[PDB]
């Protein structure tokens, strides 16, 4: 019965070096002096905080202490600085140290995933995502930089800074701007606030399309130009394929330069057919017909994926610095 | 995985305040003044029932690990209400919690905050988060009082009177250490059993088993009537000495 967080001090970890710029504070890599397990520390500074402990971190803790899954990043414990009241010091969130993220391995140009690499990766990403949606949680930042991958071949969702609950009984309003523009679905680009968990399925659809292209499918800087690029591939939104597209605030405002036809299977034919089937069902403009997380696990491209009989990828062991 | 946030009746007699010499009667008074301080300061600020109870639960849990002789209660009560506001998505500025605290405490009581009251509450947020082990999510008996009473079919006026009187009993149970003793589900069931006796209502006559006397066994599981009698006795003790009106 030692699940008491906040008491253990940070000196029990030997900091090796910074690994990135976090939301609240810098993120450090360290090894545990008691178990030798490499970890990562998310610093949460309190001194000179207008409202004290950041409320954004309070939300992440409330959620992480409810998400126990192989594919969801797990928070081991929370350690503090050296104390001794009337002293200043920060808190540190402890996570298991993943070796790589997705956005890096594809930019690295040194990696390339076969069809069995992608099947097992998407498999873990969808199973962990179905576990979150069933718990009535919405991740709102799914992207390449938020998909961590260790050298074992195990995929994990990364950070839930923008996660929230979801009332499945009765629809209630939520926050609009949430996801990075490259992975944001159309309904968010048109100003929907009563959106469903379908906003993640879209962002995951770009992850699948990015594994076969090594480059984001949609790359724009403004929401209007983003809707232009999406329509050029998925087709233009209109009531024929989306009965409620007329109800969106920016519908008539953000009209594509043309009325495009869906040529998705045309530009992505080098992809296997089963993967193209799942890609098509994940990039359907109408969220009411967009497949749920469970329906992707039932597709032909992932139904028979056995994770135990999977070979580890050709992942580099030489992390590019340190 | 999850910490245990419940104590025996013997565990509640050896609190850190009991060890440092404070008597049980005075500690019982320190918890009432603290709970009702959080309640009033939150009411004047427009906070609702799920936020006030969460802060009061942090207050009762805090003094399970620390003594009143080391931490002023009104200071901790303000820090608990300040945290619960951010935990329950209804945050109130630290400046507003102080401006409301001085309008409710006299010079002696507000003297607990010192020269810089805001700075004395910000620092206590560090130890409060460590004392509760970053276990922010808390359920309360109010939500269960509603759901349990909603499945009751019968006299509309009688059922409604049963709920509102039990609602006050839950407002009072926060003044005791019941939250430190039983799950909120058992507290919501207990206040209904107590309200049913004072109102002379046959609660089983409004369920699916009118012949089954233990009407509650369809809401919670494995709770003998003796446990309910214990919660009722502790709640009625607040009403002793004319401390409140029924
Ligand atoms: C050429 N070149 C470009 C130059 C050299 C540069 C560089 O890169 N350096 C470095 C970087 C980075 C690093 O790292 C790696 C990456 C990938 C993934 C990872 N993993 C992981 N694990 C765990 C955890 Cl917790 C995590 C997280 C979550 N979140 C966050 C936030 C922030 C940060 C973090 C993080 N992650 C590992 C390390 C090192």
């Amino acid at each position: 019965t030692e699940s008491d967080w906040g008491k253990r001090c940070v000196d029990k970890f030997d900091i090796i070096g910074i690994i990135g710029e976090g939301t609240y504070g810098q993120v450090y890599k360290a090894k545990d002096k008691d178990t030798g397990e490499l970890v990562a520390l998310k610093k949460v500074r309190l001194d000179n905080e207008k409202e004290g402990f950041p409320i954004t971190a309070i939300r992440e803790i409330k959620i992480l202490r409810q998400l126990i899954h192989r594919s969801v990043v797990n928070m081991k414990e929370i350690v503090t600085d050296k104390q001794d009241k009337k002293d200043k010091g920060a808190f540190y969130l402890v996570f298991e140290y993943m070796d790589h993220d997705l956005m890096g391995l594809l930019e690295s140009g040194l990696v390339h995933f076969s069809e069995d690499h992608i099947k097992s990766f998407m498999k873990q990403l969808m199973e962990g995502l179905e576990y979150c949606h069933k718990k009535n949680f919405l991740h709102r930042d799914i992207k390449c930089s938020n998909i961590l991958l260790n050298n074992s071949g195990q995929i994990k969702l990364a950070d839930f800074g923008l996660a929230r609950l979801y009332n499945s009984e009765e629809s209630r309003p939520y926050t609009n701007k949430v996801i990075t523009l490259w992975y944001r679905p159309p309904e968010l680009l048109l100003g929907e606030e009563r959106y469903t968990p379908a906003i993640d399925v879209w962002s995951c659809g770009c992850i699948l399309g990015e594994l076969f292209t090594k480059k984001p499918i949609f790359q724009a800087n403004l929401e209007l130009a983003q809707l232009e690029l999406i329509s050029r591939l998925c087709g233009s939104p209109c009531p024929a394929v989306w009965p409620d597209v007329i109800k969106l605030p920016y519908f008539n405002t953000m009209k594509p330069k043309k009325q495009y036809r869906r040529r998705l299977r045309e530009e992505f034919s080098f992809i296997p057919s089963a993967a193209l089937d799942l890609l098509d069902h994940m990039l359907t403009l109408d969220p009411s017909k967009r497949c749920t997380a469970e329906q992707t696990l039932q597709s032909d491209f992932l139904k028979d994926v056995e994770l135990s009989k999977m070979a580890p990828p050709d992942l580099p062991h030489w992390q590019d610095c340190h | 995985t999850k910490p245990c946030w419940y104590w025996d009746k013997k565990d509640l007699a050896h609190t850190p305040s009991q060890l440092e010499g404070l008597d049980p009667a005075t500690e019982a008074r320190y918890r009432r003044e603290g709970a009702r301080f959080i309640f009033d300061v939150g009411t004047r600020l427009g906070l609702h029932y799920d936020t006030l109870a969460t802060g009061i639960i942090y207050f009762h849990r805090f003094y399970m690990f620390h003594s009143f002789k080391q931490f002023p209660r009104y200071v901790t009560g303000a820090c608990c209400l300040f945290l619960a506001g951010k935990v329950e998505e209804t945050p109130k500025k630290c400046k507003d919690i102080i401006k409301t605290a001085r309008s409710l405490l006299n010079d002696v009581q507000f003297g607990q905050f010192g020269d810089d009251p805001k700075e004395e509450v910000m620092v206590l947020e560090r130890i409060l988060l460590q004392t509760i082990k970053f276990d922010l999510q808390v359920e309360h008996p109010y939500q269960f009082l509603l759901k349990y009473a909603k499945q009751l079919k019968g006299d509309k006026n009688k059922i409604q009177k049963l709920v509102q009187m039990a609602w006050t009993f839950v407002n009072d149970s926060l003044c005791t250490t019941l939250s430190l003793q039983w799950e909120p589900e058992i507290i919501a069931v207990a206040v209904m059993y107590l309200a049913g006796r004072l109102c002379k209502f046959e609660i089983q006559e409004w369920t699916s088993k009118p012949m089954y006397r233990r009407w509650w066994e369809q809401f919670v599981q494995d709770v003998p009537v003796d446990v309910l009698e214990d919660i009722c006795h502790q709640i009625l003790d607040l009403y002793s000495q004319g401390k409140q009106q029924m």
